[PDB]
């Protein structure tokens, strides 16, 4: 029995890239590709945005003055936000922005470990020449979809529906290994498509020690 | 509406399959070469049933 | 057309593509129809009918 | 938007009133989520009373069947706009276009089941992004009136209640405009001459967008109010 | 963030020997597919075993063909030769021999011990025997192979089920802990041909499952 590796790692994008592993004997790799494509997609760590408290709003169904946008449509672009805090597991970003034109995901005041991927994510447009937001936007780690109507305080805090789940599309494929005299040995290509917050490797290595660990009850 | 036509689609008949000329020794064997791949449900074969 | 517009992009003309089993795995044995429909939302909530 | 639609959900749109469509064409000079301000052009100005046009958005508000009316723009910031061309899309329209729904991917399948006279399986995907999430926006009243025995009151003091059910009630008895109250939590705390308290109805949450206190001409006022 | 419901095995309850079911629970969401469907697969058509290969009887050198004083057809030979169980030791491949005489049924009692090689269903009977004169006499080939093998991918030939399972068919339902709202609850059974255990194959999967997922695995 020949046991696979990481032989290839190829990021053509910078969102999605394409892991390669080989040797794999002969219907191991639908196998794998099928359990490591489940896993990823169902189990896989990430961070998102939790709850935001802006300064004069009292609820998500409310308008601020300069903004084009409603406070609900800035609380589901905060929810399409991609972060990718190093150390801590909880982490309450900053934002302040004023003057016409739009507030990009760039203008948060983010410290040293958190790490914002997508710089131009468009929050909301301001549309005043004096008009300012503020922003206590609070991110934190889990796992799976945790909506904001299940989890568990004052009158100014808007819950939002996280998503922790760096992944969007995994697709994996199986052709056969260019071996120097052997056959019946397939390659396993699992194209993953992240968000850019976390490593392809990363992910690969988190899905096989989620798999051993469960199979580790016998 | 839905099991009548698994059942229909299940217990059906087309002259050719993954393999059709093989004889197998039960049902277990059938669905052991159904699941694995190796022949198609539709094939025509000769089981031994008790 | 409408088969003339699936060639203009990369999508079979007969509008049935190929679709693996979400949990198995294992493809579907028979092309199945895949697309974008409008579906609605009627307001027949379960909540206010509890 | 319907991706396959008729042609005719624009005319819907427009001609359903929702829309705020401009009556005036000329340049946007500030577009706010509540309001839209048009520049308009020479061509179409009067010599006198000519200004500007400010199209006031219909915010979040209750429709007949409880469901949510609100504009929001569909304009941009120094855009031209000319006559009889959509600026908010109202309720259910983009674009100046009637959509009604969302564009789901579908598969035509048996699967297990799960769609066996005539249900739909729903991917978690529709869920997560929320597709089909709406806002429905439901209105309490707690009418006062003078029985016998002397007339009722608002004040914040419930008999026979503990302070966990009167911690969102102020210092007059009404809830807090944006409170986050869940199915039996008090909202309007009235006593009967000897507790008939408004509270909300069992099984649904919220979050108490407007409080209007219409009080009778004769009595003096609450702090509220 | 990285805590999962470690399953336990609830029970290991058995029917009569070689068809053990075996359920654990609990899962989490969406992993009791995941683990039914790998250890079905792997126990399917990747497994280590010993099975009858190929097969030449001295009367005839067609399947479609007869031999006077037999009951049975050749396919049913071919049939009785692939329900034939055997364990082998360390040696790849070994032929066995089956010279028998005398009006009466052929079990596999009847076949060369030949040390190592040892049938684990002795009664099995392969053929039978209806005339005085009815000698027959073959020689069954047992080769080490994982899988099933059909004869037609490859001097009668026989399909090679080397996997000792016969059937293996997980079921995925609804359990719950305390509190949390859903959750899987995989029960495997499995029904082998007497050479292993069912609770020893699913171990044998497991371990061969996850000596795949060494090279890339935290440790």
């Amino acid at each position: 029995f020949l046991k696979p590796r990481l032989v290839d790692i190829e990021q053509v994008s910078s969102t999605h890239a394409k892991v390669t592993l080989e040797p794999l004997e002969r219907g191991f790799g639908h196998t794998l590709g099928n359990a490591l494509r489940r896993i990823l997609l169902s189990s896989m760590p990430g961070c998102a945005v939790t709850e935001v408290e802006i300064d004069g709003v009292l609820h998500e169904y409310s308008t601020k003055e300069g903004v084009q946008e409603d406070i609900l449509e800035i609380l589901l672009n905060l929810k399409g936000l991609a972060v990718r805090v190093q150390g801590k597991d909880e982490v309450i970003l900053t934002l302040n922005k004023s003057g016409i034109g739009p507030v990009t995901a760039a203008d948060i005041t983010h410290d040293g470990d958190v790490e914002i991927v997508k710089p131009q994510h468009v929050i909301c447009h301001l549309t005043d020449e004096n008009a300012s937001i503020s922003m206590r936007i609070k991110v934190q780690r889990g796992r799976g979809y945790v909506p904001a109507s299940t989890r568990i305080r004052p009158i100014g805090r808007l819950l939002v529906d996280a998503c922790y789940s760096p992944v969007e599309r995994i697709a994996y494929n199986v052709e056969a290994a260019r071996v120097e005299q052997r056959t019946d040995l397939d390659k396993l290509v699992i194209e993953m498509e992240t968000n850019g917050t976390i490593d392809p490797e990363e992910a690969i290595r988190r899905a096989a020690t989620i798999l051993a660990e469960q199979l580790e009850a016998f | 509406q839905d099991v009548v036509l698994g059942l229909y689609y299940m217990t059906r008949d087309c002259v050719n399959a993954k393999g059709e000329g093989m004889v197998l020794t039960g049902p277990k064997e059938a669905e052991r070469l159904y699941r694995s791949g190796l022949a198609s449900l539709h094939a025509r074969v000769k089981v031994r049933i008790t | 057309e409408i088969k003339e517009l699936l060639k203009l992009g990369d999508l079979p003309t007969s509008g049935q593509i190929r679709l693996y089993d979400g949990r198995t795995g294992e493809q579907f044995e028979r092309p199945v129809t895949v697309g974008y429909m409008y579906m609605l939302k009627l307001n027949h909530l379960v909540d206010d009918k509890m | 938007k319907p991706l396959v639609g008729t042609g005719m959900e624009r005319a819907v749109a427009v001609d359903s009133g929702v829309t705020a469509v401009a009556k005036r064409g000329g340049v946007v000079q500030y577009v706010d989520a509540s309001r839209i301000v048009i520049k308009v052009n020479e061509d179409e100005m009067y010599p006198g009373e000519a200004g500007i046009d400010i199209y006031n958005l219909t915010k979040y508000t209750r429709s007949n069947q409880n469901t949510c009316i609100n504009q929001m723009p569909c304009v941009s910031l120094g855009e031209p706009v000319e006559r009889g061309d959509v600026l908010a899309d109202g309720p259910s329209t983009d674009l100046g276009e009637l959509a009604l729904g969302q564009n789901m991917r579908v598969a035509f399948m048996p699967w297990n089941g799960y769609n066996f006279e005539d249900s739909i399986l729903v991917s978690e995907r529709v869920v997560q992004e929320d597709r089909f999430t709406t806002i429905h926006i439901q209105e309490l009243a707690c009418v006062s009136r003078d029985t016998k025995l002397g007339p009722e009151e608002i004040t914040a003091d419930i008999p026979n209640v503990g302070e966990a059910a009167l911690s969102k009630l102020d210092e007059s008895g009404i809830v807090y405009i944006g409170a986050e109250v869940t199915g039996g939590d008090i909202l309007v705390g009235k006593v009967t001459p000897k507790d008939s308290s408004l509270r909300v109805p069992n099984g649904v949450s919220g979050t108490v967008i407007d409080v209007q206190v219409f009080t009778r001409d004769g009595v003096e006022k609450d702090k509220r109010a």
